[PDB]
């Protein structure tokens, strides 16, 4: 029922071999739904989902002028970054921006977000105001002094709290059997012998979207979140997530122990053992 | 610079059944920089052909990708997905191990 | 759909 869009930005340079690699993706929630990518023979960027499909001819030939130009002013900002701090043009860097909104049940705006780093770390981002700068070094001050002469930041409020909500209002729309439907996980224990003394007891979460959800493992009721190996959650490859949370536990003491399992696709939270 | 090694899993799309088509899955996520190498492996040897995901990335800046390709698991054959990165002195193999 | 605008760093 609350809802996100955003769009996703790397550029790396590869002195020697050409102008930088510049790869966008679209999501709406945890669902992609749009992508271009620089090294493809005629790039345009190509729908992902079925139900962005439907805009027409200008749609897509907006979005590709946009990302062909992103990828222009991200190709000199690279460059500009070398001089900010110092660097040599020789090596390998890294340009990556996000930005997208929030909205609620009620389609209101909730939060936006414009944010860039610069080789894995935080650069500059518009703060949750949408009208001031967080610059994270001094080199990072000098665009956002740039940036305050030329009130981008209002720029970025009128296209956030405008345009950014009312598209992302039409895809949930359009988009309504898949974006506004949850799946809730198909959950079992499995019960794999380490030694004669003791086993792992696995909780399974498959199937599932979208991917938020909570996996814990009791013992006679009390959380074992220094006991429990949980692994990141992970794309099954067809809109789903999947997810499991394991605990060692003595032979012989397995119904002490209950899997929590907490989705929006649910009901109410799960409560399960191992069933030999 | 700060660079960040993957974590990495290979599994299945569905649940492993002998004789059954499914979808093998490598996920490597966590990493910086961006450049990586993904294969899959079907008795020690390349699978050709397989797809990946656009390059996209999570809150803490860290990259994201998903390789995968059709497969039908069977008691004998082995699969595996070898990464290799500039954190990493050699390449890493991780066995794909349908309880995982 | 993505902003029109923007500006070098
Ligand atoms: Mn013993």
């Amino acid at each position: 029922g609350s809802h996100s869009m955003r769009y996703f930005h790397t550029s790396v340079s590869r002195p020697g071999r050409g102008e930088p690699r510049f790869i966008t993706v679209g999501y709406v929630d945890d669902t992609l739904f749009v992508r271009f990518d620089s090294d493809a023979a005629s790039p345009r960027e190509e729908p992902r989902a079925p139900w962005i499909e439907q805009e027409g001819p200008e749609y897509w030939d907006r979005e590709t002028q946009i990302c062909k130009a992103k990828a222009q002013t991200d190709r000199e900002d690279l460059r500009t970054l070398l001089r900010y701090y110092n660097q040599s043009e020789a090596g390998s860097h890294t340009l990556q921006n996000m930005y997208g909104c929030d909205v609620g049940p009620d389609g209101r705006l909730l939060r936006g977000y414009h944010q860039h780093a610069y080789d894995g770390k935080d650069y500059i981002a518009l703060n949750e105001d949408l009208s001031s700068w967080t610059a994270a070094d001094t080199a990072a001050q000098i665009t956002q002094r740039k940036w305050e002469a030329a009130r981008v930041a209002e720029q970025l409020r009128a296209y956030l709290e405008g345009e950014c909500v009312e598209w992302l209002r039409r895809y949930l729309e359009n988009g309504k059997e898949t974006l506004q439907r949850a799946d809730p996980p198909k959950t079992h224990v499995t019960h794999h012998p380490i030694s004669d003394h003791e086993a792992t007891l696995r909780c399974w979460a498959l199937g599932f979207y979208p991917a938020e959800i909570t996996l814990t493992w009791q013992r006679d009721g009390e959380d074992q979140t220094q006991d429990t190996e949980l692994v990141e959650t992970r794309p099954a490859g067809d809109r789903t997530f999947q997810k499991w949370a394991a605990v060692v536990v003595p032979s012989g003491e397995e119904q002490r122990y209950t899997c929590h399992v907490q989705h929006e696709g649910l009901p109410k939270p799960l409560t399960l053992r191992w069933e030999p | 610079m700060i660079q960040r090694t993957p974590k990495i899993q290979v599994y299945s799309r569905h649940p492993a059944e002998n004789g059954k088509s499914n979808f093998l899955n490598c996920y490597v996520s966590g990493f910086h920089p961006s450049d990586i190498e993904v294969d899959l492996l079907k008795n020690g040897e390349r699978i050709e052909k397989v797809e990946h995901s656009d390059l996209s990335f999570s809150k803490d800046w860290s990259f994201y990708l998903l390789y995968y390709t059709e497969f039908t698991p069977t008691e004998k054959d082995e699969y595996a997905c070898r990464v290799n990165h500039v954190t990493l002195s050699q390449p890493k193999i991780v066995k794909w191990d349908r309880d995982m | 759909r993505r902003k029109w605008r923007r500006w070098h760093l």
